[PDB]
Parts: structure tokens; C-alpha cells; sequence
């Protein structure tokens, strides 16, 4: 019946310790939050690419014959708790999220 | 590798999985229920159209399609029978599995399928913890937990193959998948294996 | 072909149409009676060859039309190609037909290179490729154009995609003649002496500073002769 | 304009007026636009991405072979944890915000 | 046409093959000299006909070749479609002819219909789709088959795309026989009487209890007539 | 009909930059744009639009070129030319735009092309959201008031105030930066004598 043009995996993941801040540098993650013990701990909710080429002209369905296609992963921006050296904040942190098809014009006639 | 799942086409509204009980039989969910079926086994590789819809008497429709989710609804007797109006051909790929013999031991590593799954069979109390639906004797309770990496997958009326054999069925459940760490609840066999085995027979 | 002249009817006895079952595929060159050549992207599943064509649709008694039993694309072709820069350099395949072809007068092969083609040669390139450059219009008539082979550098300047050493460069920098798509596999003759395949380009087509990127097949001779001789 | 491109067009904003949400349990929750943890007022932003379009083109999606499959783009979604009311409470539950636009294909049955 | 005969040598001279330049698009039925008629999917940007062919690769002066000047798809057919409950209800088009057919023993109109079809009756279907199932190898020579007329249930029963008053369900039960992808536009004679047009079905193609759906001629012959001498 | 000035710097394995048409001749970007190929697409390939090679790469003397992420980073003279190989052909979609004449006014209301309406703000809004240096040569704009706020940061993009070219887009995280954190763009007028001065002596 119905399936994806690239097909992905969706994960909750609790192990995360590093990661990319919006302003495009490293930061490490604070497993636990809120008050002195755990009251509520970090979970991401991450969607990848199972790979690039899932059909080897790229992502499912395309004209082959017109199109080069490959599935990349892209990302979206979370609040979490995190820290720099020795300050820590909530912050924006770079999250894994879609598998979406790119395009452009083969040049072979 | 797991031959007897199969894949309920419901028309306008979301799948179901189902176990192949016999080369004529396939068990899914009574929430799962649907006037209009369609079965795809393997993997258009088979599909066959469903003549004989079967849910257990004992189950509330009123819980079927599209109610507010109130954590009070009994899906007790969550089971269904649906007969294929042709049989499927055992294949490499598609392959029965047999009812339960023995009762389930807690403790037991169990699997699980699917916007493979490594489970452990823990006590109900675990999963009336977290007032999302109501509990009972007829159901089991199953979460995983190795880890920092759950994966979100919940197919209803999919099998719950513990200590090598069939268990139980995946009932309601919130999709596509729960609160991080939270079980999820299947429907047991056993306690239902006399009304199978009459239905498949009868 | 954008900008060509309809060849002159026996003209072409090289030239052959790759069809795959029914539909149009790609262009060829005839070299040896049990064996076409064409460009390696133009892999598909089945290749039936119409040999001694000028007219797509009409009758020509002089044509044949065999089948092809086996094919041997270059390993050096990247075949998930069938991020922009994209390398399609080896593009050349084999394509050994069921039973030869029957040479006669329409149907002659064209002889492989000992010579290394000169810049300002004039090449000849022919094809049932579009005469459109934007949106494609495929042809009945075999077309014939006649472009100047230019450094690989005129090239590599205006196309993103790499141009290498198995690569000829070919073209007129007013624009106007270029090949175009459904002209690959065909043949780039360079004064009588068969120098190259056309391989790929820039859609649209024919446009100023913009040349074909066709196969150098002097870089590719001695492929040839061994897989011929190895009867694959 | 000649290079790469999307099969299916989105738009990415930042949300600041959300009052409403459906949870991971599938209930209707009440989203506030400020936090209050250790000490300091940060408000609830959500980074959301939608389709522009269902048929970026009439075929469907861009470059899929029309005469073979059918296609049309559809709105991704993901769980962030936010600050909510479920009328009696205030907690921090997962709520349902659109992430991607995806393409998706069937089979064609026209010969 | 998977599990029929090969059609003899001018059977069918209402079967018309149309293109697209120089790619095969779908079959068609010829109505009048200047008329063809095919089905509403095979719309593009340019349509050829092929007429009075038996074998695609062959020489057959018998043949006639025109261009097309007019298309005219019925209103009813959803343009989006050339989820999976779709509606391909109003699949028709006519095509009008440049210069007229010359109306030969190998190029003759089919008569429209003025009765509804029985069922059971043997119905007719042919064209150069594919033989095999699943992969698409298109064919060379016309191909014939005999189907039965089934009623509409057991195509709503196996298909999961509607099945209307405007679709006409036809092929085997044990399967084995039906059209397939590349036949579209081609004629189902149904007892001598041309009843409808090959449009959709299943594929695999040939699959036991799945028939496939041809629209339904005699429920549009009234637009045809209009449209025919309006000269639009 | 909207910005016909722009123009995109296919930078080749790296980010995309964007551009301002000021003569049929020259092209005028970002300096921390800067790499060693370019290929600059104007118009809306599909001809509407136009693609033509960078012949002359001319960046600010005085810039870092150590820049090509800390807060005491001076990114100073973001400025660069880029000239075309062959002309441009003015369409009803490829249009050149004039150097600022007049001084911008704050408060103004400004357009910026993983279009929307902008504020001149006072250079000290930026200060204040330690990304990078801001000095009196640079412009500071932010996207304001509403509810939700878009996603956009084209670098070398033109900052058009009033009608008028007013600024270049400088650095910024991309994206987009953060929800009402502001944008640095770099003062034109204060350059104004530059690049008339690269543009009649590199002819
Ligand atoms: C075959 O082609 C693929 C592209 O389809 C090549 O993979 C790409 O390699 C380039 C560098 O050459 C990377 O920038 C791309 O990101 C790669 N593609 C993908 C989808 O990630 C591959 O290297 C080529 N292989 C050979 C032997 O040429
Ligand atoms: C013709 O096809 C289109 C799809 O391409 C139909 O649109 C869909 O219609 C169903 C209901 O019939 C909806 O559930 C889908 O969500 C619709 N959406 C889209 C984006 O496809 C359309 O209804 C059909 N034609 C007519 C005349 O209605
Ligand atoms: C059936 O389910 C509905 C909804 O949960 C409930 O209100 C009703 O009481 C149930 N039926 C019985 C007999 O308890
Ligand atoms: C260039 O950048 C470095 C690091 O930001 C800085 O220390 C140095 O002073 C800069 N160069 C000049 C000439 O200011
Ligand atoms: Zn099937
Ligand atoms: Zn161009």
C-alpha cells in the first residue's frame, strides 16, 4: 500500500551526554532535572535515516533517470539542561528528527 | 526472521499486526475491529480478504473508534479471529505458530515486533502505575529496559513471543508509542487458549 | 542534437538506437558485427539494437534488428549513478548482440582510435536526441551537428560537475549546437576518426559558455580488445 | 535556483503564542509561555516545521515518476517535553509539535 | 496482455498505438478518420499515432502514421491522479488527427456502443503491454485475450480503489489473464460490441480473484458525439 | 515581482551565501563568504533566471580571514565584490540596486530576504546577546512583536530599509539564531567610498 520515499527509525534516548548548541558550539548534557533528586529525567525523542541509498538511485521512486536523490537527516532545535565549562543553563541543543529526499538534475543525457 | 506476522489492512484507519495461528487462521485485536479487511502475510509476499470476523463476545465496543482515552476503560477480552477466504501458502517466509502450553514466568525476555523489541515480563502492578488504562488479571505487562535507548514501536494485535513462545497479544496502547520507560499492556493466551481452540475448531 | 542539420541518409551506418523492449533508450556505435557500443548509464534490463535507421517511424527495408545477449559496462562506472559534483567518468558499456549484423551497405562498422584527437578538430556527432533545449522534443530523423573539440578546461570553468581524464570536450562557445538528452551512447567523430561518445551535458541545452562533456575513448582501446576477446 | 532542492517544500518558525497541545497520551492539554525553575522566568518557544504544500506540484511531490507512483507530502511530528495544565495540574508533559514534511507514495493502479 | 495469443495479422485495425514523440504512451481505438480514442491517463504534451501495426520493429507499409492537432480529456477525470481509495471514474479522452486517416483494410473505424453490456459475455483486450506480471516487458506484437465480464462486486471486493457505475470489471478468476501496465486505452470488445476502455487494474497483474477495470464506453457515449463534430 | 536584486553564490562545498546586484557587472556579498570557486545564480535551472562564473574575488583588506565561534570576534568590514565574467542581462526579474545615499533612521522598517519585516534596532539590543563583536560599523535588526517569529539568515543577503540598500547580512548562527535575539548586518554608507572606488579600478 502506502510507504516512505526514505525510511527512518524513531528512538527515545536518555544516554545522550554531548551535543551541538544553536550557537554551533559543544555542550554536555544534565541527565537529571528540576530539584535535588530526579523528579524528571532528559529523554529525546530522535528520528534518523536508516540510510542513504535505501534503493540504490537514492530515495524510493524518483525518476532515476532525470534526478540524483539522496536521504539525509534533519534536525531540530530542543530547550535542555546542559553545560559549557562550569555554567549551566537551559539551552537549545541540535535533536535528530526527519528523513527527507534532496534533489538535483542529472547532467548524464 | 518472525514468519507468522501479519499485517491487518484496516481501510480508513490505522493498521493492525496479527499472529498466523494455522494456514487458515489469523488472530489479531478486538479493537482492531473493522467492517472492511484486508490481510497481507509475509515480507504486493500474499494478501487474502477476510470472510469470518470473530471477537470475543466478552469485550466492549463501546471502546471502539475514536473515544476520549479515560484511564477507567476495561479492554479486558481484547481478542478477535479472523478467517482468511483463501488459505496462505507456507512459504520461507510465511510460517504458523502454536498456542501456549505453559503459564509465563516473570522475569521471562520476551519480543515484540512492529509520525525485534527486547522486553521483560514484569508484574501488573508496574502497569497500573501509570493509570493509562484499566489493568486486570487477563492481561500482562511488559516493558524493557537495558539502557538509555527505548524504541518506539507498538503494533496492535501483534505477538508476544516470551521464553521462545507465544504469549500474548498487544492491546491498546497509546501510538505511536508511550511515556519513556512506561510497559505496556498485551492481552494474555492462555487464560483465552479454550475459546480459540473451540473457534478453530467448531 | 540542439542546432543540427538532418544527417545524409547512409551517412550514419555506425549509429544504432538502443531500445529497451519498446521504448527509445539511448544511441550507439557499431564496431564489430556481433558487438554495439554505447554509454554505460544507458544500463537498463534488455536491449534490443535497430541497426541502418534514418526515420524512426517510417519503413526502411535496409534496417535490421537484433537482440543482445550480454552486456559489460566498465567497472570504473559508478553504477548507483544508473552534493553536486558528481564524477561519470567511465562511461562505457558493451553491448554483444545475439545474432551479428548483417553488413552491408546501410549497416558498417566504424573503426576504433590509434590517434589522439587535436583541439579545433571538427567532430561530428549524430542522435534521435531532442532539438529543444529546455523541455524535450525527441527526434525521427537522425540529426547530425557539427561541433569544435575545445579544451577539457572551457569545460571544467562552466560545469560543476567534475571533468576528467577520460573526458573530451566538445562544443561551440556562441552557443547555439550541443547535444542534448537521448543523444548519449552516440559518437563524436573527430575528422573521420571515431574519438568519443556523448555522455553528459548541461540542460538547457546549447547555451552560451556551456559545452558537452563527451568519453574519450583513446583512454579506453585497450579495454576494448580484451573483453572482445574474451567473447564475455 | 539551479541547484538542489526539497521533494517537498517546508517552513520553519518559532512558535510563541501556543496555548493548546494534544499530548503523547492523546489528550487536549493547555500550554503556558512561562517556565519558573531555579528562580528565572524563560518563555516557551517551540521550533515547528510544516508543509507548505500538499502538491508542491499537481503529480505530487517533485521529481517522483508520476506515471508510476502516487505521491503527496505530509506533516512529520515529534514529542517535546513543556510546561502544561490538565485542569487540576501543572506539569511537565510531552506535547505533539510538527516537525518535517515528508513525502509519501502508493501504488499506481492505472495501466 | 499477460496469458493471451499473439492477434492475427490485421485483426485489430482499430488498435491504434499512441506516442509521445518517439515513446510508446498507451493504446487507442480509432473512431473516425480524424478520430482516436484512448484513455484520460495517457495525457502529455504531444501524442503521435502509429496505425494499422502488428509488430512495432517491423516493416508494414499497410501502416499509416499521423500527428495529433486536438486533445479533449472528459472533465471528470481528477488531473492530480496522472491514501489509496482513489477515484479513476471518468477515464476517457479524444484525440484529434491532423491530416485523416486513409481508411484501408488495415485502418478501420470500431462502431460506439448503444447497449449495456451482458454479463458472462467473452470480451476482447489487446495491446503491446507488458506479458510479464510484475516486471514490465513490454511487447512487440500486438497481443490478443479473451476475458470474462464480471459484475462490479468482485472488483470492489479486491481492489481498495473505487469501483463506480462508470467502470466495467472484466478477466479471469483463476487468473492468469488480464491487461497490464502499457495496454491502457486499448478496446475491451465485448461480444463483437466495443463496451470499454483497458484503464486500471492490479499489479501483479493476472492475480487470482482480481479482475481488472475498464471504463465503462456506453455511459459516455453522448460526450464522444458532441465533442466529435463540435470540432473544438 | 519582489527582490530582484538578490542573487545566489553557490559557494560549492560550502554554505550557500547570498547576494545584492549593483551593477550588470558586480555582485556584492559577504567577505567571510569568501572561497576559492563560485558560480553566482540570478533571477527567480528553467530560463527566467541566469547563471554566470565569478571572474575577480575582492574581499576587505581589512577583514580577519582567520574567521573562516567566539564572542570576541571582529567581524569588522564584512564586505566583498565579486565580478561577473560576462554581464548580466537586466530582465523583468534580474534588477541592479543603488548604494545608500542617506543615513538609515532606527526604528525603520527593514526586509531581509536546517522577505519578512525587520526593526532597525539600536546597535546596543545586539550587544547584549554575546555572539559576536558589535561596532559603529555594523547595523543591528530584529525581527519584531508578534507571536511566533521565522527562521531565516542569509548571509551576504541585502538589508533593504525604507526602499533603500541599507546593510549586508553578517555573521550569525544558521539557521537561524535564537527567538528575539537580533541580527548584524554591515553598515553600508560606511563603505560607500570602497566599493565605488574596487568597482573603477578593476573594470
Ligand atoms: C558513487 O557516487 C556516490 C554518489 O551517489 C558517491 O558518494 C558521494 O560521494 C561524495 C564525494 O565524492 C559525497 O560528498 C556524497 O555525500 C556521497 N553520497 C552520499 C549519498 O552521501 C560515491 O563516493 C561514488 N563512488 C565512487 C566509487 O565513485
Ligand atoms: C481526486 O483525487 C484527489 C487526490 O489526488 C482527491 O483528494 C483527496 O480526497 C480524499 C477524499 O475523497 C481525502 O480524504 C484526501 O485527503 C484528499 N486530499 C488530497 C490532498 O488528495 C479528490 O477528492 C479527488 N477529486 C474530487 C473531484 O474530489
Ligand atoms: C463499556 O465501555 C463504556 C466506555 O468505557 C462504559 O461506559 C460502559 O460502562 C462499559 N460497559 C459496561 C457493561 O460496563
Ligand atoms: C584576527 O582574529 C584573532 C582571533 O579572533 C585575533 O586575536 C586577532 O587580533 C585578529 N587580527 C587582527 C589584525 O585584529
Ligand atoms: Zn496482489
Ligand atoms: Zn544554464
Amino acid at each position: 500500500g502506502e510507504f516512505s520515499v526514505c525510511d527512518s527509525v524513531s528512538v527515545w534516548v536518555g544516554d545522550k551526554t554531548t551535543a551541538t548548541d544553536i550557537k554551533g558550539k559543544e555542550v554536555t548534557v544534565l541527565a537529571e532535572v528540576n530539584i535535588n533528586n530526579s523528579v524528571f529525567r532528559q529523554y529525546f525523542f530522535e528520528t534518523k535515516c536508516r540510510a542513504s541509498n535505501p534503493v540504490e538511485s537514492g530515495c524510493r521512486g524518483i525518476d532515476s533517470k532525470h534526478w540524483n536523490s539522496y536521504c539525509t537527516t534533519t534536525h531540530t532545535f530542543v530547550k535542555a539542561l546542559t553545560t559549557d565549562e562550569k555554567q549551566a543553563a537551559w539551552r537549545f541543543i541540535r535533536i535528530d528528527t526527519a528523513c527527507v529526499c534532496v534533489l538535483s538534475r542529472k547532467a548524464t543525457r | 526472521s518472525q514468519p507468522w506476522h501479519v499485517a491487518v489492512y484496516r481501510f480508513n484507519k490505522y493498521q493492525c499486526g496479527g499472529v498466523l495461528l494455522d494456514r487458515n487462521w489469523v488472530l489479531t485485536a478486538a479493537h482492531c475491529y473493522n467492517d472492511k479487511y484486508q490481510v497481507w502475510l509475509g515480507k504486493d509476499d500474499q494478501h487474502r480478504l477476510v470472510s469470518k470476523a470473530i471477537p470475543h463476545p466478552d469485550f466492549n465496543m463501546s471502546l471502539l473508534n475514536e473515544h476520549t482515552p479515560q484511564p477507567e476503560d476495561d479492554y479486558s477480552n481484547d481478542l478477535m479471529l479472523l478467517r482468511l477466504s483463501k488459505p496462505a501458502d507456507i512459504t520461507d517466509v510465511v510460517k504458523p505458530i502454536t498456542l501456549p502450553t505453559e503459564e509465563p514466568k516473570l522475569g521471562s525476555t520476551c519480543l515484540a515486533s512492529g509520525t525485534c523489541v527486547n522486553l521483560k515480563l514484569l508484574p501488573n502492578e508496574d502497569c497500573d502505575k501509570a493509570h493509562e488504562m484499566k489493568v486486570t488479571d487477563a492481561m500482562l505487562c511488559a516493558g524493557e529496559m537495558d539502557g538509555g535507548s527505548y524504541t518506539c514501536e507498538h503494533d496492535s494485535g501483534g505477538p508476544l513471543i516470551c521464553d521462545g513462545i507465544l504469549q500474548g497479544i498487544t492491546s491498546w496502547g497509546p501510538e505511536p508509542c508511550g511515556e519513556p520507560t512506561e510497559p505496556s499492556v498485551y492481552t494474555k493466551l492462555i487464560k483465552f487458549s479454550s475459546w480459540i481452540r473451540e473457534t478453530m475448531a467448531n | 542534437i540542439v542546432g543540427g542539420f538532418k544527417c545524409e541518409k547512409n551517412s550514419q551506418p555506425w549509429h544504432v538506437a538502443v531500445y529497451r523492449y519498446t521504448q527509445y533508450l539511448c544511441g550507439g556505435v557499431l564496431l564489430d558485427p556481433n558487438w554495439v557500443l554505447t554509454a554505460a548509464h544507458c544500463y537498463d534490463d534488455n536491449y534490443k539494437v535497430w541497426l541502418g535507421k534514418n526515420n524512426l517511424f517510417k519503413d526502411e527495408p535496409s534496417a535490421q534488428h537484433r537482440f543482445v545477449s550480454k552486456a559489460i559496462p566498465h567497472p570504473g562506472f559508478n553504477m548507483s549513478l544508473m552534493f553536486l559534483e558528481y564524477d561519470y567518468s567511465n562511461d562505457l558499456m558493451l553491448l554483444r548482440l545475439s545474432k551479428p549484423a548483417d553488413i552491408t551497405d546501410t549497416v558498417k562498422p566504424i573503426t576504433l582510435p590509434t590517434e589522439e584527437p587535436k583541439l579545433g578538430s571538427t567532430c561530428l556527432a549524430s542522435g534521435w536526441g531532442s532539438i529543444t533545449p529546455t523541455k524535450f522534443q525527441f527526434t525521427d530523423d537522425l540529426y547530425c551537428v557539427n561541433l569544435k573539440l575545445l579544451p577539457n578546461e572551457d569545460c571544467a570553468k562552466a560545469h560543476i560537475e567534475k571533468v576528467t581524464d577520460a573526458m573530451l570536450c566538445a562544443g561551440e562557445m556562441d552557443g547555439g549546437k550541443d547535444t542534448c538528452k537521448g543523444d548519449s551512447g552516440g559518437p563524436l567523430i573527430c575528422d573521420g576518426v571515431l574519438q568519443g561518445i556523448t555522455s553528459w551535458g548541461h540542460t538547457p541545452c546549447g547555451e552560451p559558455d556551456m559545452p558537452g562533456v563527451y568519453t574519450k575513448l583513446n583512454k579506453f582501446t585497450s579495454w576494448i580488445k580484451d573483453t572482445m576477446a574474451k567473447n564475455p
